[PDB]
């Protein structure tokens, strides 16, 4: 509406997002460049100390891209909105300016968010695998507005004790995960090598999941239980447990 | 054709008017027309070439609109417009070249290239806007069948012909009476020669006539008529009519007598000029009749009387002449002229890409052959290619 | 240059469109552009210099805006607009004159006058609007390094030269073989003469060749080629090559034989025309090679045989000719032509104010000297002055 | 062109800077530019090579990005980057080869290949970054029409020419006076020979002149001038001017007298050096005029007197020589030179894939013909292909 | 000399790197150096002398800073930068020419022209950066 363009008739399932179409269909450099960034600002994958990490574009980390955002929406504040009623147009442009005039605060907020993310991600010990989950965390855009319009200039970083506690919890969870995998694999392999054909590996997998401490085993689908059994079967036994079994 | 011309005109206007620092009020309507062009051309695939050495080129259109708000145009706006205009201009040039190299005996006025045929669809009519050029204006008028008028400076209406007619002749070619002419471009030089100087002619007058039939009717024509034909007034060795031998011509120039220039339409005298030289007007004609007389001077000085004896040998041959130059005219059909470059453009495009000789035009687009046999199909194809050439000239 | 052209264009539009009784909607955009020009020029002091006899003139701009209140323009509005437009037109004409009379060897394309140099500042970019003239179009294309094109009717590409070459000669000049040519403007007339009429030639054929090198590349050229060269077809008394004596030429015109007109680019044959006369097209060339032959007529009537004996004296000298006129063409560089008045305007401005000879152009603005040594510096300066001359001619 | 250069520069910087163990701060900007290149190229389909034996190749981009938060690069990071770098280098090399084998007469400066034409789109402009090479800098300045020059070590400005001129000669070629020269690359060796040793010449001085016209203006040129021509200082048997017979040359070298070298621009004396040998500077010139003299030694020892008798036969032929070597220079146009490999790269690419001869360059990319007819269109195409060749040599 | 070389180097880097479409990360330090040069040169009057036929030229510096806040450089940015760069390049070329035509028997290693002597003051030392030639 700002550029007098016909409203997009977007088709669901299109391999392009609406912003990807708008980037090609919009000629203004400010808005087009901001759209290009928003289109291509996915996580980057990098292995640090053997841990896979999802890292941000350097322009997010330093907060510079917010300027581009400002640029883009500053242009939106100067646009005619050809056929829009003038009072609604004024309200939209004044909201755009409400966000625009907080350029310094938004750059500071972006840098703070990126720094906090990096510092807390340094404490992650398991690979940060990006998968579209079944359920989501619902984020209210009103909360985003609150964060954008109420952030000041008070830097808040994780406390060293908070970082150490987070790292300790992650290490404990990872170590327990590996140790319970080892126990389950050892027991399954012993049962198979002892020719205990009436043994149910389902009970072993249930005990393993229960010892992982974060699963309500009653709500685990059966196909996933059997897939877990198969994958546990395919693993080799840990050296200490295997020697004891020998 | 109107859609192609409108594309070219919109691109020319965008090049000329979309410049850094100009007020947006100077381009608002132009920007809307440009956006309409973009919308209409978006999502369409075109192919040009595939004939002669002209390369196959594929064109896809996915461009955004110019919707930025400004008081004065800046560098960003001009660069975006420049990119879009460059792509569109390349497409239009290729389409014009593709259409300029094609011809058909049937429906030669209709589009021949696939790109122009697709552009002739209804969905592209939205691209159409101002059609002010002479050639597109004439195209639209002819489609409406109103009188169309192409104004030519020195129209190329006479096919080249340096010829002669011997009304009296003999194998020795020493006592000849006849006419020799050059009809080239907009110029007609004619010269009637009598070797005997009308010594035995009735009343000592010899009459010469030269009829030139124009292939198309010319109107509102300005003509310069001069008594003498400088081309046929020097000693010359001319081949025989069948080329068997050569004869000698040794002119002595006498002023033409009883000069009558008649401009005829359908055999009827539209204009007549008697003993009038300089600038004359032929308002509507398809034929020129130049009648002039070699009159033996009744009184001669001894030097003059020495040139014209009573009998052979005749060493000096009495020649009268006429020069007729069409400075400007108007024709309902397209023609080559000294001021325009459409014939040159079409010929260059056909020669550069080695277009094979087609079934309509003569080889190399030789203008003499084309205008010697200016058939209606040839006229239609020539008008099509000339309009396309002008459209291309707006950009290239 | 773009700002100066835009000033002139705005003034021309104001003169043409601000007329009594006209609807304001006919001038709204024009009035906005004119007021933008007024705003941009206000508060600026300009000076047009005293080079030559041009008076030193100081220009101050303190004008109010044109009104926007009348539904139809009345007499008072037209009078006020006329006053402002007269002052602005005087300023623009003086700036154009001051620019035309200046030249530079280092940067001839850049502005030379201080007023135009000031107008090249960014603060004046607002004045810039529609650039639709051919010369300004080519200026803008040249600045971007794009294919420029100037269309010339009868381009003045050949420097004047009436010369002859004697391939066979002797002190008494009674047995001469050679060529005499005139190269002037768009016209070439060449004539090869043999006094023996190729009696002792290897096959009774005498070969003549004329090479004319164009100082610039010409494209899309319409060219009339005629057999005879009327300029070298009458008796003449011609100075010797060293001026020590005078010799006699008594042409008798024979039909040129094996006429080959080659249009060459970089020494390669771009176009070739054998025995073709009338209108031809040279699509891209920088050199012309006219090869023709004097062929002794194998069969001669008694008079023709009488003209050409087997040995000296040779009283009649066989001559073959060729005329080559460039009716129209396209050149990437600026040139003087029969239609445009740029050279005339620049020369008139320079002569009126007694401009001292500079280090670039010949000391008369003489075209033969300019085109003979058409250097890149000369080309840059000539393009600049011609563009300014067109800008001035829009108003004056 | 700028986008292709930026791709090549990004790939070169990725090879150089993305190394194991390097601080991320050493590559942060480089990694950002590399990711921008990946993002821009992703999802785009390219086709290269349909001319000569250059095979058709199709290129698709679906590559991943590179990390941005690690402190030091490790072997995993480099391994991740290397496959993408290899594919992109292959794509860029093929695009450069495709563009190097193409030419056009209309717009030789504009891209010719389909891949480079697509890269001219606005969306790829984001890939553009530091244009610091000499050729790309000249490209960008020349597009803006700014004064920019290429610096050449031993510029290849003189087309090969080993010729002689005889001012005094006769059928037996025993008493000759004239000059023999070799023009090759940056070298001019000229030798004026007199068989009579100026015995009868006025003041016993024989003057020799040699004019060499450079096809392009050389500026800020260092020249080594030596007073002998070793090439023309030993006995030779030389064909006649028409190849009908061979004559004998038996030089005896006398030092040149009154040596004057005039470096001229547009017929104006820019630099003049008299009796100066060693290093000289020619700041701006297009013509070299070497004037030298053979002076008889007024006093001769018995052997020297025996060499030069008062009359024929002349068995020892006096000779004076000059050697001129352009060590370095600056030219606004691209030239082959002893230091760069641009001409070698273009010729190699054209030969390896059997590119058919086009309408711009001479067959085989012959440099002598190319510099003999160095037209503006040839200059445009040569600059384009040389810039592409430098871009390719950045990676290959 | 180091200040003059740094001016020329900054201008060459600006001409090579400030191009349409380039990421600002490719020019951030260059833009900082360019703005430092503008700040240091603003308000200073220079004169390149009239030795021989070299014209007397006067140079005044009042230029705005090059902008930040762009993710990719656009055409407006490049145009403004080109205007400033053109003026600065003309100034630097004239200063170099003025210094090239002068000489002194003693202290000939020191600057000779007034412009370079002014540039040798402490206040212009801020312009100095990478000396790699
Ligand atoms: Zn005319
Ligand atoms: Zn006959
Ligand atoms: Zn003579
Ligand atoms: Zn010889």
């Amino acid at each position: 509406p700002a550029f007098g363009m016909q409203r997009m008739h977007y088709r669901n399932g299109d391999p392009q997002t609406p912003f990807q179409i708008a980037e090609q269909q919009i000629q203004n450099f400010q808005v087009a460049n901001w759209l290009h960034f928003v289109n291509n600002n996915q996580f980057r994958q990098v292995v640090i100390d053997g841990v896979l990490n999802q890292v941000l574009n350097d322009n997010i980390r330093n907060g510079h891209v917010v300027n581009q955002l400002m640029e883009a929406l500053m242009q939106l504040s100067r646009q005619q909105f050809p056929t829009m009623p003038v009072d609604y147009k004024r309200s939209i442009q004044r909201g755009i300016l409400l966000l625009s005039n907080r350029l310094g605060q938004l750059v500071d907020l972006t840098r703070l968010l990126a720094y906090n993310y990096e510092t807390l991600m340094a404490c992650i010990t398991m690979n940060m695998q990006h998968v579209q989950t079944l359920t989501t965390e619902k984020l209210q855009l009103t909360s985003v507005t609150s964060l954008c319009m109420l952030i000041g200039n008070a830097t808040v970083i994780p406390s060293p004790q908070t970082l150490f506690h987070y790292y300790n919890v992650n290490v404990n969870f990872h170590s327990n995960y590996n140790e319970r995998i080892n126990d389950a694999v050892a027991i399954i392999t012993a049962a198979n090598r002892l020719n205990l054909y009436q043994k149910k590996m389902k009970s072993i997998v249930e005990d393993f999941l229960k010892r992982l401490q974060i699963f309500d085993i009653s709500r685990v689908p059966d196909d996933q239980m059997y897939r877990l059994r198969d994958r546990l079967r395919l693993l080799p036994v840990e050296i200490r447990r295997l020697d004891i079994f020998n | 054709m109107d859609v192609l011309y409108s594309l070219s005109k919109t691109l020319k206007d965008a090049r000329d008017k979309i410049v850094e620092g100009t007020l947006y009020s100077n381009v608002s309507d132009l920007i809307q027309q440009f956006n309409q062009m973009i919308i209409t051309m978006n999502g369409n695939e075109f192919q040009t070439g595939g004939i002669g050495n002209l390369p196959i080129r594929n064109w896809n259109f996915d461009f955004g609109l110019l919707g930025t708000t400004l008081l004065n145009l800046d560098a960003n706006y001009v660069e975006t417009a420049r990119n879009t205009i460059d792509y569109f201009v390349d497409f239009v040039d290729n389409v014009c070249m593709d259409e300029m190299v094609r011809e058909s005996q049937r429906n030669g006025i209709a589009p021949q290239s696939d790109s122009l045929r697709k552009l002739s669809g209804i969905k592209f009519k939205r691209i159409n806007f101002d059609n002010s050029s002479e050639y597109i204006e004439n195209w639209n008028l002819q489609n409406r069948r109103q009188r169309t008028g192409f104004t030519f400076h020195k129209p190329n209406i006479f096919p080249y012909s340096a010829s002669f007619t011997l009304n009296r002749s003999q194998p020795a070619h020493d006592n000849l009476m006849g006419t020799m002419w050059l009809n080239a471009g907009s110029e007609i030089q004619v010269a009637g020669f009598d070797y005997s100087c009308a010594i035995n002619a009735p009343a000592n007058i010899q009459q010469f006539e030269h009829i030139v039939q124009l292939r198309r009717v010319l109107t509102t024509a300005t003509i310069t008529l001069l008594p003498d034909a400088e081309r046929f007034s020097f000693p010359r060795v001319i081949n025989s009519a069948d080329g068997a031998t050569t004869w000698y011509f040794n002119p002595v120039i006498l002023r033409p007598n009883n000069v009558e220039v008649e401009f005829l339409l359908n055999g009827q005298i539209i204009n007549t000029y008697q003993a009038r030289f300089g600038t004359i007007i032929a308002r509507n004609f398809d034929t020129i009749r130049l009648s002039f007389q070699l009159m033996r001077p009744p009184n001669m000085t001894p030097a003059v009387a020495a040139l014209f004896p009573n009998a052979q040998p005749f060493e000096h041959h009495a020649t009268v002449g006429l020069t007729l130059r069409i400075e400007s005219a108007v024709c309902e059909s397209v023609l080559a002229d000294a001021s325009k470059t459409m014939l040159a453009n079409v010929t260059s495009v056909r020669q550069e890409y080695a277009i094979p000789v087609g079934p309509v035009f003569p080889p190399g687009m030789n203008w003499t052959d084309l205008i010697t046999n200016y058939s209606p199909s040839r006229e239609d194809n020539l008008q099509r290619v000339f309009t396309v050439a002008s459209i291309r000239s707006m950009l290239v």
